[PDB]
């Protein structure tokens, strides 16, 4: 029982999702086929979550792809798990959204939509019981932000009652990759606050970092990043889809993990994050895995975790540990750093533990913080567009597509109430 | 002009009662509405209030599949009003809602049972959910406003005559 | 005969009673096969493969779901094992308004079956946690139903309280004040152990390093086994449920009897002792060997019984409670002198195969009610206002079906019961 | 001896027929072949062979072809199946009027051959479907022909009864109140089963999440089984075809008793469970094992008969009894005091290879009257009111030598019995 | 039994006609030289139906071939299942009927209609017992309207008992192939109307839209479509010729499907209507098979199903399957499409279950509806008839033929006629 319905929106959001599927797939004991060879009996206990199977032990994903060009969902077919995918899963045009906003959601995407929700309809009849709906999608695209917005606006409005989770890639100021990649993120985020129960924003910038730093990989590929935002997804259901100890639902996470409707936005991370060869000198341990978790070096979004204190913290700890000792370890971290953890809640942490490993490390961990420092990245946005917007500049695009000063006006209006209210909770 | 007034005094009379209107518009808090509406089953209160905004939108009751038992499909307003709830807007909309352009139907639906209902009245909303405590107001104060445009419109409009 | 039933509510519940129902067996001498007077908690069945008198619930069906592949599988009934769609996700407006009244009637159902059965029905055992989300809400639900149907009937709650410092759930707080309200209206008597107390006494007494949810739960679970052993054995001064609710609660009103087992001694320990029945008495008084984090010095022990095992002779017993009245440290409620029930039972505690515990000859669970509890009472009532002043995560509850005005009524009659304890202390 | 004939009219009837003839040849232990007192539904041939004492009509030949090439075949003697030319095709004026008054001559014949054997003719037994074509006019007419022939004889009706929700056939609510309108005054007892509730009883007590027409036809089977057993059989408290006719129907014309086979319990359900005599009765009065879409709270049971089999003991059933009568919620009327018949018989149900059941030492079929068949009487006439409002496949009967009056009669005569069982309830 | 003679008229009907023999022949085991190599002895069961059996274990379709013209008759005989004919069963002349009605009824079809219903005689003696006369006729050629409804007056004057069903491919109004096919269809209608039981309305447009979109094939060859058309009409003749769970005669289906005299038309479908490898991405099941019959991609005719509300349904499946999950299934299905379902009749639906799969397929389905919006379909030929009668148009080719201006009157009376009674139950 409780099953996702997954959807990939944009090039990114469906090169994470490629990316991420893989990863289960490897988790769960499932060949790029759509045939389980797997020896543990518990990934085919609860395969349901992720995946529905059909004649002679075939394994299907309940993943939507959606792209408004053909391109990047046709490399998808080409690769190596997306023979997995079926040609229902794949509902494309061949119009692109050039990272355009109004395309998405307005105009090109408004075509293609209808087609996705019935795919959409199809896999949520194909339930036992519907869980949720895990939505991988750009913020600072065009296929991410207005198309991905637009299919999670009309989702909510069938599924009302159900979780809404995407792991959204947002833009970092200090690596911009488009033009209007501000305008794209603060039209999508207004829309996003109000639309989705929990968002977990990654930034590239921090996955390179993290890449840099401690895997020691001065040649990251979009495959590396990737890799680490999927581990990231399967940590977060790993619960769901694996017996535990103390066992994590998506609603848990999100019910432990909000304070108020509104600030749902988190930041994951993951650990044990090291180089090949560089774990020789390291030995797994629960405070190992807290320490490395709870560093700055270790977190996939742009704020610094100290210019902040954390409101409410879920450690999902995955693989065979103590709850004393996680408990013990997690008791002396609220003790050492009492300027980052907000003092409204005790007991800020939320300690999960999934007694299922990732498939090769003996313990791991993998984090989810609410802090108030995270309204840096949304100031960040703030700023940039605001500028953008004095000189009303790039509007020609968007207002020959429907769009409208008013609009900008109240994202902006969106965007200065997100960044207020994190700072009464300071 | 005198008479003009009169009409004007009878507005300030009015004024508060629109002014209630204009509070309960207000009342209509940034994201605690947005929240309670959000989770699937509130106090029933909040859900005849929510069913009164549905008919204060003048949007219509859906029919339940019947089950087995009875033969009736079940008269639900609760699904019309999760998606009037769901718009991103809904609080806009709300906002945006006009007195004069209210269905009679609906102050017949409303006022008779739920204006003067004891837990749709504020205080047992104040108990039910601080949330709703808008929604109720609203419903009973555009009540009270689309009583106050059918008594006060006509009557500036026969004023106006007079003028 | 005098017969009993089990409620395992929540994943807390269930995990006990796989730990419960084990431990029976073993002492019974029946296998997890049902082959081989067991009345109170086997009902031996036609076929044979004598079927606990047990029922176990959980919105969360993973946890059931280990249980029905485990080796304790065969032993429990088909009916005995009942589950849910999806989880009450610690929100206690979940597991009592929503999912709670679906799923309640059914489990009725299986209670008055299993009621039928019982000839002399004694009464009831109802493991759940304060502080989860289906122990919460859900418990106080089916109490509720229970009181309805039987009312003169035992019923007994092995609650686990929320540890003051470890942490395991942010809403947790909110549950506890919400079961409060509703359970001390319906459990006649209620044994509260927290998980960090119990992990004290693994790190110390038995020399043990990693102290798993299984160790901890082998030891709530022996506690219970001398409470009922007075039912289910032979011996001088049997115990009955009814004796503890009558001896124990003075006053109706308090019924928060802690326990605390002794001798909690390793394979090491064993050796270097000699294990005399007075010395396991100094034992089960001493602060910290009590089950809970509450120091019994700062109050008054209002009343105690004590419900020794194995090879235990009277006269030995009557001295060392002299010695304990003489000691005028530990300190007693003025209105009563003798505060004590012994129950002396001819069965010795038997031991769970790879476990805690080496074979003691003499155990003793006190079960000891003190105002001292008041510490803890005023610890989580202080946790509540702290976060409901912000008003913190009540948007979760309210839109399942709560009144805002719960909560305050909830510590209305918490700060009731702790000036009635003042009052008892006085 | 007391001997019988069966009548399978019908594709159900004859279904039920394969069923049927199974299952006596599985007690009485004859083979498929006819080799081996079973007098009642056996008639020894003149040397090993035994042959059914049975008739089989049907105007669709494909049914009974199906039976020619059966296993169940050469148990048969072809005297017996009787075929038609082209099918009642959901016709009761095709049924009764057209090819009816055909082969029906053919059919009296073999019923009259057949009723020479019998020394002691006790009765008939008629499986229709109210709501088939065959079984709807044909089975009428059949009747009529009979009450004519023999009048003092002792005529049962095992009728297919339409599921309120459940749908087959568009005009099968024309066709159940023509086949009342006639059988009523003729079939002095109607033991009448409808599928929806059978299927019910299929997911629940067995867990087979596939109900075939197979599975649901044994059961229907297994409650005739035991309403013969008492003639085919020894036993204190035996009964007879006549007791029911005298034991059921106070006033003469309601006898529309309802049935209901306990234990309904699968592979599983053996195990976990102690199937006792008292088990068993309060598993017969269950609202949900009724084997109509009927509530039987919503009216008063008026009289009720129960036929216990195997290992059943007199005193066990007096105070399951007693208990029964205790309980106010199933209520009885006024008027009746005791409205009970025990038959205990020696003989335990013996269930077919490759099946629902498992090997149950104690059953009871439950045949009751109740004034709550009056609900699914009512829905009835309101489906049919509701198509005859329009006049809707009207053009098809009347042109088959029908009245449009008839219609209307029929509606009459339900009014009355409505009405009548009003009056009991009062 | 119940033995079917075939007819094809006209280009069209004799090419689908061509591949409908072809394709039954596969499904009874007959190969191309009319000798029998199957491996089920069901398929010889009823042979009888579609064939004639001589010496040396011949097999000859009981169908009559006619085409004013000799060329496409002449390349059935060519074809590889022409040869399984018996020549005596072509008929033709050598004046082309051109696409004029007056052509095919009224001067060069009365010319050999009487040869025609000569060998029509032949076949009506040769049966064991007739039950219908299936047509595969265009409405809007020369050779299947005048023709062909020339043909069925006649045979209805001759055999009146008897079922005539006609699979008539009807104008798609989008895709005109023919000049005064408005003038064919709107004559041919007239007459159909008054001279059938069932006609199953079939356009190329739909055929198109299952072809291009599910079954993904982009070249559609009138070979596909025609594959198409043949697998519908054996679908609806299955049950009289394997055995079955629930079996639906030709008459059955009629009078289920039929609330007046006149409505009689029927748009049929198919199921799983699948793409090779395409099928892949389903698992056959109940559900996906009604969900498919269902959906307006797999409707073979021109209106919208949503465009109004099904009268009647009759869902005749194929292969192993659970009645209650067909049951069950359709229920919801029911309740899901509460506005296109008419209020007059409950149990709208009408469930038969054939026990025989069509040999490759392990489930299959065959929809039957009776949908008001088929009004559609006639509004869109009336109005195209009307706009050309306004100005008198192509009416010489017809005057000349003997027709007459208030012929053409009256034709448009009777499409007025068909479209007022749809609305009135609408
Ligand atoms: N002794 C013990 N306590 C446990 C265990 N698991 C959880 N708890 C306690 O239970 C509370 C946490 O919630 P759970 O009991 O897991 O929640 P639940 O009752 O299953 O509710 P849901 O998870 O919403 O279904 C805390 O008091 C935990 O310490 C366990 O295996 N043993
Ligand atoms: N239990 C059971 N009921 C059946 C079966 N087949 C049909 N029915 C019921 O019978 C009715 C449907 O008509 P049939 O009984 O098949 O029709 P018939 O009496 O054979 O009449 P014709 O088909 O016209 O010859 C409905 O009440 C069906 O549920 C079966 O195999 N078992
Ligand atoms: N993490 C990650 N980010 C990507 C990848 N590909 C593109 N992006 C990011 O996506 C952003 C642009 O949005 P995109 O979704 O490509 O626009 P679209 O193609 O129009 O949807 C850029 O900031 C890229 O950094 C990828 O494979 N991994
Ligand atoms: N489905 C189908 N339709 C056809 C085929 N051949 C022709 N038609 C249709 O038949 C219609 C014209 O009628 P037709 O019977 O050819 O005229 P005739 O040759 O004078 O009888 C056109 O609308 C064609 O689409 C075929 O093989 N399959
Ligand atoms: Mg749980
Ligand atoms: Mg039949």
């Amino acid at each position: 029982m409780r099953e996702i319905v997954h959807i990939q929106a944009g090039q990114c959001g469906n090169q994470i999702g490629a990316k991420f599927w893989e990863v289960i797939s490897d988790e769960h004991g499932i060949d790029p086929t759509g045939s389980y060879h797997g020896d543990s009996d518990l990934q085919l206990e609860r395969i349901n979550v992720y995946y529905n199977e059909a004649a002679g032990n075939k394994y299907v994903p309940r993943a939507i792809l959606v792209d408004l060009e053909p391109g990047t969902m046709d490399s998808v077919r080409s690769g190596p798990f997306g023979q997995i995918f079926r040609p229902d899963n794949f509902v494309f045009g061949q119009s692109g959204a050039g990272n355009n906003w109004a395309k998405g959601h307005y105009t090109e995407g408004a075509e293609l939509v209808d087609s996705v929700l019935d795919v959409v309809r199809k896999e949520s009849e194909s339930c036992d019981c519907l869980q949720g709906f895990q939505l991988t999608h750009s913020l600072g695209g065009g296929t991410g932000s207005g198309m991905g917005t637009l299919l999670i606006s009309k989702i909510r409005e069938e599924y009302p009652d159900r979780i809404m989770n995407t792991f959204s890639v947002v833009p970092s100021p200090k690596v911009s990759d488009t033009v209007v990649e501000p305008y794209n993120a603060t039209l999508s985020v207004h829309q996003l606050v109000e639309n989705t129960d929990e968002t977990y924003c990654i930034d590239n910038e921090a996955l390179y970092d993290i890449c840099f730093r401690t895997l020691k990989l001065t040649t990251p590929t979009y495959g590396d990043l990737n890799h680490l935002v999927s581990a990231t997804m399967s940590g977060v259901t790993t619960c769901l889809r694996f017996p535990g100890q103390l066992n994590a639902d998506l609603r848990k996470l999100a019910v432990n993990m909000v304070p108020f409707p509104r600030l749902h936005f988190f930041m994951p991370g993951f650990a044990p994050l090291t180089s090949r060869g560089s774990q020789q000198y390291r030995a797994l341990t629960v405070p190992e895995l807290t320490q490395q978790m709870f560093d700055a070096k270790n977190m996939m979004a742009a704020c610094d975790p100290r210019h902040g204190r954390y409101l409410t913290v879920a450690a999902v700890f995955r693989g065979r540990m103590s709850m004393k000792e996680v408990d013990e370890q997690m008791l002396n971290v609220q003790n050492k750093n009492s300027s980052y953890f907000v003092e409204w809640i005790p007991n800020n942490v939320k300690t999960a533990v999934c007694d299922i490993p990732p498939r090769g490390l003996k313990m791991s961990a993998t984090f989810i913080g609410n802090s108030t420092a995270i309204q840096e990245l949304f100031k960040r946005i703030s700023e940039q567009f605001t500028a953008m917007f004095r000189r009303k500049a790039f509007l020609h695009w968007y207002t020959g597509e429907g769009m409208d000063e008013m609009e900008f006006t109240e994202a902006e209006s969106n965007m200065n109430d997100l960044v207020s209210e994190y700072q009464q909770y300071q | 002009a005198d008479k003009q007034m009169s009409v004007k005094e009878d507005l300030d009379k009015v004024e508060p009662i629109l002014e209630s209107a204009l509070a309960a518009l207000d009342t209509l808090t940034a994201q605690d509405i947005t929240v309670v509406k959000s989770m699937k089953s509130p106090p029933a209160g909040v859900k005849l209030v929510m069913e009164a905004i549905c008919i204060l939108k003048g949007i219509k009751a859906d029919k339940i599949p019947d089950p087995t038992g009875s033969g009736k499909k079940i008269e639900d307003f609760w699904g019309p009003a999760k998606r009037l709830l769901g718009d991103m807007r809904f609080l806009q909309s709300l906002h945006e809602y006009d007195k004069d352009n209210i269905p009679p139907a609906y102050m017949n639906i409303i006022r008779k049972n739920y204006i003067p209902n004891p837990d749709f009245v504020p205080e047992k909303i104040r108990n039910a959910s601080t949330a709703a405590e808008g929604l109720c107001k609203w419903v009973i104060a555009m009540d009270s406003y689309d009583k106050v445009a059918k008594i006060v419109a006509p009557l500036r409009n026969e004023l106006q005559k007079l003028e | 005969m005098r017969e009993c039933i089990s409620i395992h509510v929540g994943q807390a519940g269930v995990q006990i009673g796989n730990a419960c129902w084990e431990l029976y067996c073993l002492e019974h001498g029946i296998q997890p096969d049902g082959q081989m007077s067991f009345n109170t908690f086997f009902s031996e069945t036609g076929a044979g493969k004598h079927v606990p008198r047990a029922v176990f619930v959980d919105l969360e069906p993973t946890v059931i779901d280990e249980v029905r592949t485990g080796t304790y599988r065969q032993l429990f009934h088909p009916e005995q094992l009942i589950t849910g769609k999806e989880d009450a996700a610690n929100n206690y407006a979940r597991g009592h308004y929503t999912i709670g009244k679906e799923i309640i009637d059914l489990v009725l159902d299986r209670i008055r079956k299993l009621a039928d059965q019982c000839t002399g029905l004694q009464g009831f055992l109802v493991f759940h946690s304060f502080g989860g989300g289906t122990g919460s809400g859900f418990t106080s639900l089916l109490m509720e139903r229970l009181s309805v149907d039987y009312g003169k009937k035992s019923k007994l709650e092995f609650s686990i309280y929320p540890a003051p410092q470890v942490s395991t759930a942010v809403v947790e707080p909110y549950n506890s004040i919400l079961t409060t309200h509703t359970t001390l209206e319906h459990s006649d008597c209620a044994f509260m152990v927290d998980n960090e107390a119990i992990y004290d006494i693994c790190r110390r007494n038995l020399d043990i390093e990693r102290p798993t949810y299984t160790n901890l739960n082998r030891l709530i679970s022996q506690i219970v086994s001398s409470i009922t052993a007075s039912l289910r054995f032979d011996g001088a001064l049997n115990v009955d449920l009814t004796e503890f609710q009558t001896n124990l609660v003075p006053y109706p009103r308090i019924h928060f009897p802690l326990a605390t087992y002794a001798p909690v001694i390793s394979a090491e320990k064993a050796y270097h002792e000699q294990l005399s029945v007075a010395e396991i008495t100094n034992a089960c008084f001493e602060p910290a060997n009590q089950m809970v984090k509450c120091d019994p010095r700062h109050g008054k022990y209002m009343a105690c019984c004590l419900l020794y095992r194995g090879d235990v002779v009277p006269k030995d017993v009557n001295a060392a409670i002299a010695t304990i009245k003489t000691k005028r440290t530990i300190q007693f409620v003025d209105w009563c002198p003798t505060g004590f029930k012994v129950g002396i039972n001819y069965q010795p505690p038997t031991v769970v195969p790879g476990g805690d515990l080496a074979k003691v000859q003499r155990a003793v669970c006190m079960l000891s009610n003190t105002t001292a509890i008041a510490e803890a009472w005023a610890r989580l009532d202080h946790k509540f206002d702290l976060m409901y002043a912000k008003r913190a995560f009540v948007h979760w509850y309210v839109g399942e079906g709560m009144e805002e005005g719960e909560f305050s009524e909830a510590r209305e009659d918490m700060a009731a019961l702790e000036k009635d304890y003042e009052e008892v202390g006085v």
